[PDB]
RNA sequence: UCUCUUACUUUUAACCAGUGAAAUUGACCUGCCCGUGAAGAGGCGGGCAUAACACAGCAAGACGAGAAGACCCUAUGGAGCU
RNA sequence: ACUGAACUCCUCACACCCAAUUGGACCAAUCUAUCACCCUAUAGAAGAACUAAUGUUAGUAUAAGUAACAUGAAAACAUUCU
RNA sequence: CCGAGCCUGGUGAUAGCUGGUUGUCCAAGAUAGAAUCUUAGUUCAACUUUAAAUUUGCCCACAGAACCAAAUCCCCUU
RNA sequence: GCUAAACCUAGCCCCAAACCCACUCCACCUUACUACCAGACAACCUUAGCCAAACCAUUUACCCAAAUAAAGUAUAGGCGAUAGAAAUUGACUGGCGCAAUAGAUAUAGUACCGCAAGGGAAAGAUGAAAAAUUAUAACCAAGCAUAAUAUAGCAAGGACUAACCCCUAUACCUUCUGCAUAAUGAAUUAACUAGAAAUAACUUUGCAAGGAGAGCCAAAGCUAAGACCCCCGAAACCAGACGA
């Protein structure tokens, strides 16, 4: 039987958070502050994510660039072999071509 | 492991709540319930049309016991019937039969005169009268 | 399936309308929501329907309980002993108005 | 959804340990053939199709359907009595409860968009209210939003925000197109 | 072809295509006939001629040549003297 | 586990007005846990049901099972418990009404086959569950009569209705 | 996906491979259409139509000498030096509805555009700008910004 | 343990349903059940069955003896139905055995009687009661009300409409409810 | 050894008591004949048969269990050898 | 002459019977935004749904209380005997 | 389990081959051929699906289609 | 009513930030975990192969010193598959993560297996107090028990007064020209377990001879969004260790 014989803990939410009450703030800074930054420079997050999406081959791609050097060694061999599968499944491998 | 199936159960009674009157290990075991429900589903559907096949045979046959008990057949009683221009179906004949048999009696007296006009027009082959049952009753 | 479910024979309640027809709904109750989209429908329903279908069924109690509720629902009680639970969530008026008319004419 | 970096990431077949030795022959043993004990199909395994590293979900609306936004929203706030222009936020106490009985008072919503041209010069008896109030948020001009006027009931604006917000969003439409970006001089550009 | 190569993450070009074929900017492809520079002995000059033609493409190798090529193919050219520049465009093409 | 049938003979009743039957007295007592299995207690068990308490007991005590012995001393002690905690006035005027085995908790242990193969053992236990009631055992359900039978049938050729008719 | 094979195996070959037969895209024979295209060079056309539609709109000034740099800053003409761009040829198209005196320098005319400039009154000069030049020229900010 | 709310309410709802089919609830009466207003119940009683009654004379054939004294006992910590009973009773038992013996004119006396007495019989006055709102609007000590008090407040009801009626409105009634019977 | 097999003992066996596996298993309320049919039927057609249920024995069938045929063919699959 | 379909009529209603493939209308749960507050709404998202891989792990069956397993005898439990 | 040990790694080797592929409901829908170390596959065509634009599409009549049978092609009416 | 079932917390994942870890005593390169004796030896060599090229034999991307752009351009290449620049440009303390089959393999590199290199687990849940063990907790998978069975047949369906009897009805999936097939798979329950993206097109906004927050496209375009490309399985090949 896989269903829970209790409801769960109650889940109270506070609508008006600092954050969620000043989500969005600043996000039109260019374009109301004489284009001198970009919401692009607003977003935080991993340095090779910054302003820029890709897919997920794009994305490998590109964090070995810009931090493969300072990478620990388990996790960058797993990038290189992650690239590698990646390339074979997106060059060769579809219904698509 | 990002979201899962929280309601599986209720999908599971909703499929099982069917099998309930099965025997055996079906009545409770979802793999081989859904086979048997979709069968017991399938089977209703397709049971609608020989339902009423078979309510039409049980008439005939009911309809023949009667006509046979006032020595006609079916046949004679059905076509002299319609040559009477009366057009009760099977269902209220059979019913006849069964509830006012001093009705059904008068009907197989109808159809049996109906037969005997009939065979009296064969015979004469030319212009006697038509036969006093066997006049049609014209609609324009 | 019917050799899965319950069945029954043709019948009235108490021979009716041998003499007269008597209307076997009896209690309608209906739970709306004051702030719940699920009750936009039955709120317009309330504003709109309910006076004039009470007008023309006197013989029918209609209570109206605004409370918070994420179901809005309809309880049909009848003559004869029976409740009849049907949710209205997120339903439009002239569904509404169908099939509280259904309750209306079913015993 | 522009600012949004999900860091769910889950490890394939290739990354959970172990799992190089094929685990019983291919043949002879009446199992099922299996190279590896870290398939998906199997418990503690690697997930064939899930979340993967950081994602970004990064893009850009044009500015002018951006600029076209931030009118339509300020427009609907005036078009449902939701938009109250002001001369100055300044209040004669420093007080939340008085900012709320105010706002009760004037049948403004339960939730006040207050919006000054300055972060720097700001009334100081406003931002002695806006700091303990929570419903009730000051905001300089340059971080008006569409999300936070429609978090807000009410948007209370003043006259230099007024005419800030006129000639920043009405520069759009008399624009050019931008040669360059508009952060390096122009002739005629702040 | 390579649909995201391995350093920039982009697609590529068919190098084989871009040696061979002409495209012009309405959309049309342009090739030479197979056969033109090779046993012109045993070909009388009709076909000799109809070797020498500069031909179209299909619709079907078209969009196939269109695949092989990157963005950069298909852009507007404005060359000094271009033999081309007349049929990079087309004039009085009804559906 | 699920240990419910120890509280069943915690059920207090409320008072009985004095023109009512005097309601029979109820005993439930049960071992669990016993190194047995519920397939050879089941018999044992079913041997056991319906009689009276001694009848019951002078089969246990004369079977030739371990779980005879075990039962044995289960009735034993719920007799015991009758009359001693539960206001039965005769320690005779008992009955089973109910006697089943139930599943306990096991063992899995390794039994190495030939070859290098193995197969795991199961370490068996069971639960032993009875119900005593005062009273003397019910009477037996009796045979069906040649009368019984034909008034069944007689009946069911009088509840015949005309099928598919008005 | 289909039944079996490559395709519902997601295997098949790569475009152009056509099972076997030497493919299409390989048996056209190799002419040098494209030689040396990234070395020729390339002028963006303006027309007189379009020089005249720029001054009546009041984007160019006419009471100043016309260059590059006032048809890129009236934003008549886009010049890419990356693409090869050696920048604007003055085209004849309109040389019969132009009625403008100015002083255009470009770096390609035709008779046609240079003969409209001067029955009104005016001066065309065609001058050559190197590439890194033309740069300059066109985007003369951001050569300031880099402060060489 | 899965996330989520919605299961775990409806398996809720689910458990609450199968405690109820074990361990019943008692049956109570319509007017502790909570929508129930009994001025207006009794307004759609005399409209649905389409008879102008008068209220006070409908609510007081509604009201028994054993009301009055156990709300009496209910005070130390008005009129009852038995006048419009009896009267209800009388015109029911000459109504009907008018109509029998001009329907059924060579019926013998005895037998008019007893079709009479199973009329107007314990089982099929409280049938026909508790099937048109009789019990759900009877005041009374003991639910479910005793058959004996729901004969007497139904043939108050037939006392009430002849009192607020006719006795031939009132015999209409009684045809279109007991003769169907 | 066989014509041509028999007798006895011990093991096994069967019954009682204790302990307690394994392959196998779509679900089964799991019959015979002829015919049919993916060409050899418990399950389809026509006939026949038929209260229910243990224990022992047997090996004709369940194309019986086991082992993704060791033979043959294929694969722009391998490998050893010359 | 009659029987004989999902064919046709009749009362009412109609989008409501092909593989691969292709087009569309909805949608369970979960998380987030804003709602809503006995379990919902509008959207945004995504490890988003299993009667089948001799699938993986865990529980319990069938085979089956079957196969199989074990302690020389008496006695005072000192001993003695085979 | 040595026609070439075992373990880890490259490795999520590769598999035109088998097996598998998870909510509801409606709809359209059955395959002339050519290449190919190819015929257990693919690519092009054909057929099929969706969306757009436009004008004819099927059935067909006289007349008509070679010298050394049934029929077809073409084809205005309809 | 047994077996059971439920449960939120250990902890973990991705980032940000920030330069991480070694002398209680004693012992420890010999057969390590050994107080105490004549020696000396000593480090540096291009990976290769699977795979892709539908075989394969040259060839077949693997961070190398912040983004972007030039540009998938020049170039290279059985000129095939594919490979691919530069000049120049200008660049902290969170979670639309997991919650015991998940998230680390981890309660632990432990138990256990292997001569060794090496492989490698499982699992826990009261309460404020257990210096309150209390009976009100029960209800829910398969399996059983309460409670064996009654002509006849994919086990139902139409029905029926009536469980059966009567009539009708050749399990499912895969695979195939075609399967009741005596072709494949499946004892059953619970959980887990499989469609990833380009070129274009189409739809809907914005602006419009221009569009885009440098780079690029533009003879109505350009900008943005939406919407399409699975899982398991060999026998092998090569590198470095470990084993007589
Ligand atoms: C049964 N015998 C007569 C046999 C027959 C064949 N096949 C034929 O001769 C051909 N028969 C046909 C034509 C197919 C009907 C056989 O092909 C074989 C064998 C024997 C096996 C023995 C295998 C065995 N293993 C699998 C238990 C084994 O121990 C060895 C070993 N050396 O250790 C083997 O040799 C063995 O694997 C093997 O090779 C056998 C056969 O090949
Ligand atoms: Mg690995
Ligand atoms: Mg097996
Ligand atoms: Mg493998
Ligand atoms: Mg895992
Ligand atoms: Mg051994
Ligand atoms: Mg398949
Ligand atoms: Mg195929
Ligand atoms: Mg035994
Ligand atoms: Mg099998
Ligand atoms: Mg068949
Ligand atoms: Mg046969
Ligand atoms: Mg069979
Ligand atoms: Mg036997
Ligand atoms: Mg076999
Ligand atoms: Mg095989
Ligand atoms: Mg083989
Ligand atoms: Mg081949
Ligand atoms: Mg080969
Ligand atoms: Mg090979
Ligand atoms: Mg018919
Ligand atoms: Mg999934
Ligand atoms: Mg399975
Ligand atoms: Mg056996
Ligand atoms: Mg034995
Ligand atoms: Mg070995
Ligand atoms: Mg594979
Ligand atoms: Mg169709
Ligand atoms: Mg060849
Ligand atoms: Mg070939
Ligand atoms: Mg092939
Ligand atoms: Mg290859
Ligand atoms: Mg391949
Ligand atoms: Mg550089
Ligand atoms: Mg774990
Ligand atoms: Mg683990
Ligand atoms: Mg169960
Ligand atoms: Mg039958
Ligand atoms: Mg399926
Ligand atoms: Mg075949
Ligand atoms: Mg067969
Ligand atoms: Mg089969
Ligand atoms: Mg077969
Ligand atoms: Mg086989
Ligand atoms: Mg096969
Ligand atoms: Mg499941
Ligand atoms: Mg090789
Ligand atoms: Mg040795």
């Amino acid at each position: 039987i896989g269903i829970r014989l209790t409801l769960p803990p109650p889940k109270v939410v506070d609508r008006w958070n600092e954050k969620r009450a000043m989500f969005g703030v600043y996000d039109n800074i260019g374009i109301l502050g004489n284009f001198e930054k970009h919401p692009k420079e607003l977003i935080r997050g991993p340095i090779w994510l910054r302003g820029w999406k890709g897919n997920e081959l794009q994305r490998c791609i590109r964090k070995r660039k810009m931090v493969g050097s300072r990478m620990f060694a388990d996790d960058l061999h797993n990038l290189n072999k992650r690239i590698r599968y990646l390339y074979k499944h997106f060059n060769r491998h579809g219904k698509f071509r | 492991l990002r979201n899962r199936v929280t309601d599986r159960y209720f999908r599971i009674q909703e499929v099982l709540k069917h099998a309930r009157h099965f025997r055996g290990r079906k009545n409770r075991c979802y793999r081989l319930a859904v086979r048997t429900v979709i069968r017991a589903f399938v089977k209703c559907t397709k049971a609608r049309y020989l339902k009423k096949k078979n309510m039409r045979t049980l008439w005939i046959n009911r309809i023949t016991a009667a006509s046979q008990e006032h020595g006609l057949k079916y046949p004679a009683l059905i076509g002299n019937l319609v040559k009477c221009q009366v057009e009760l179906n099977r269902k209220v004949l059979a019913d006849l039969a069964i509830y006012e048999p001093k009705t059904f009696k008068s009907l197989a007296a109808l159809a049996s005169r109906r037969r005997h006009e009939g065979f009296a027009a064969a015979l004469g082959d030319g212009k006697e009268p038509e036969g006093i049952f066997s006049r049609v009753v014209q609609y324009h | 399936t019917a050799r899965g479910t319950p069945s029954r024979f043709l019948a009235s309640v108490l021979h009716n309308g041998l003499g007269r027809y008597v209307q076997q709904l009896q209690r309608l109750s209906f739970s709306v929501s004051r702030d719940g989209a699920s009750s936009r429908g039955a709120r317009e329903f309330v504003e709109r329907e309910v006076i004039d279908f009470a007008r023309r069924n006197p013989g029918v109690v209609i209570y109206v309980n605004s409370r918070p509720c994420c179901v809005p629902r309809v309880v049909a009680e009848y003559l004869n002993g029976a409740v009849r639970e049907e949710s209205i969530h997120c339903k439009s008026v002239e569904e509404i108005s169908t099939l509280v008319q259904k309750l209306a004419d079913q015993s | 959804n522009f600012k949004r970096i999900s860091y769910a990431k889950t490890k394939t077949r290739a990354e959970v340990r172990g799992g190089g030795r094929k685990p019983w022959p291919q043949k002879g043993t009446g199992r099922a053939r299996h190279g590896s004990i870290r398939s998906p199909l199997w418990r503690g395994g690697g997930v064939a199709h899930g979340p993967r590293g950081p994602t970004s979900y990064y893009y850009m609306l044009p500015m002018k359907v951006r600029a076209l936004g931030l009118k339509v929203a300020l427009t609907v706030k005036l078009a449902q009595d939701d938009l109250h222009i002001m001369d100055s936020l300044e209040l004669p106490t420093g007080d939340p409860q008085y900012l709320t009985e105010l706002a009760h008072y004037r049948r403004w919503g339960d939730s006040v968009l207050l919006v000054d041209l300055t972060h720097e010069e700001m009334p100081q008896s406003i931002v002695e209210a806006t700091s303990r109030l929570k419903t009730f948020n000051l905001i300089p001009a340059v971080g008006l939003n569409v999300h936070s006027m429609l978090k807000h009931q009410t948007l209370v604006l003043t006259l230099p925000t007024v005419a800030f917000l006129e000639d920043k969003l009405l520069w759009q439409d008399s624009r050019y197109r931008p040669l360059y970006p508009f952060s390096l001089p122009y002739s005629d550009f702040p | 072809l390579t649909y995201f190569s391995a350093r920039k993450g982009k697609r590529k070009t068919v190098k084989a295509v871009i040696d061979r074929f002409l495209r012009l900017h309405c959309g049309l492809w342009v090739r030479r006939k197979a056969g033109y520079k090779k046993k012109l002995w045993k070909k009388t000059p009709a076909r000799k001629k109809r070797l020498r033609e500069f031909v179209f493409c299909n619709k079907t190798q078209s969009k196939l040549l269109d695949k092989m090529t990157t963005s950069f193919w298909k852009r507007r050219n404005w060359y000094v003297d271009d033999p081309y520049q007349k049929y990079h465009d087309r004039t009085n093409l009804k559906v | 586990i699920s240990r419910k049938w120890e509280k069943k003979n915690k059920i207090v009743y409320p008072p009985q007005l004095p023109g009512e039957p005097r309601r029979p007295a109820e005993i439930y007592h049960c071992r669990r846990q016993i190194k047995y299995s519920k397939d050879k207690m089941w018999y044992l068990a079913k041997l056991i049901r319906g009689m009276s308490i001694d009848q019951a007991l002078a089969q246990l005590e004369f079977n030739d099972k371990k779980g005879a012995k075990i039962i044995k001393e289960v009735l034993l002690e719920a007799q015991d418990m009758a009359v001693r905690d539960h206001n039965v006035e005769f320690r005779s005027n008992l009955y089973i009404a109910e006697s089943t085995s139930g599943r306990g908790q096991c063992l899995k242990r390794i039994r190495y086959h030939g070859r290098g193969r193995f197969g795991i053992m199961e370490k068996v236990y069971c639960h032993y569950f009875v119900k005593l009631v005062e009273g003397p055992p019910p009477p037996p359900e009796p045979p069906k009569t040649a009368v019984a039978h034909a008034k069944e049938y007689i009946q069911q050729l009088r509840s015949r209705t005309i099928v598919h008719t008005l | 996906r289909g039944h079996k094979g490559e395709r519902q195996r997601g295997t098949r070959p790569r475009l152009g491979f056509e099972g076997g037969q030497t493919p299409f895209y390989i048996r056209i024979p190799k002419y040098g259409f494209n030689e040396g295209h990234s070395f020729r060079r390339q002028y963006k056309p303006l027309s007189l139509n379009r020089l005249q539609y720029l001054i009546d709109l009041g984007r160019v000034d006419p009471s100043q000498p016309i260059d590059l740099t006032q048809l890129v800053n009236g934003r008549g003409v886009t010049i890419q030096p990356l693409k090869r761009d050696y920048g604007v040829q003055l085209v004849e198209e309109g040389a019969d509805t132009f009625t403008a005196k100015v002083n255009i320098e470009v770096q390609l005319a035709s008779e046609l555009a240079i003969a409209a400039i001067e029955k009104n009154g005016g001066v065309v000069t065609t001058a050559f700008y190197d590439p890194r030049s033309l740069d300059i020229v066109c985007k003369p900010v951001p050569f300031f910004l880099r402060g060489q | 343990v899965k996330k989520g709310f919605r299961a775990a309410f409806r398996f809720q709802k689910e458990l609450e349903r199968q405690r109820l089919l074990r361990c019943p609830p008692p049956p109570v009466r319509r007017s502790e059940k909570p929508n129930w207003d009994y001025h207006a119940e009794i307004q759609a009683f005399g409209h649905r069955l389409q008879e102008n009654f008068s209220l006070d004379l409908l609510k007081t054939a509604f009201v028994n003896s054993c009301y009055i004294k156990s709300e009496e006992a209910k005070r130390q910590q008005l009129k009852s139905n038995q006048e419009l009973s009896e009267q209800g009773t009388s015109f029911s038992q000459t109504c009907l055995t008018q109509f029998l013996e001009d329907e059924y004119p060579d019926m013998p006396t005895e037998g008019i009687k007893n079709l009479v007495d199973f009329l107007t019989g314990e089982e099929v006055v409280c049938h026909v009661a508790r099937n048109l709102a009789v019990e759900q609007l009877t005041l009374s000590e003991e639910f479910p009300v005793p058959p004996a008090v729901l004969q007497q407040t139904f043939f108050a009801v037939i006392g009430a409409l002849l009192q607020s009626s006719g006795p031939e409105r009132t015999a209409l009634f009684i045809r279109d409810f007991l003769i169907t019977q």
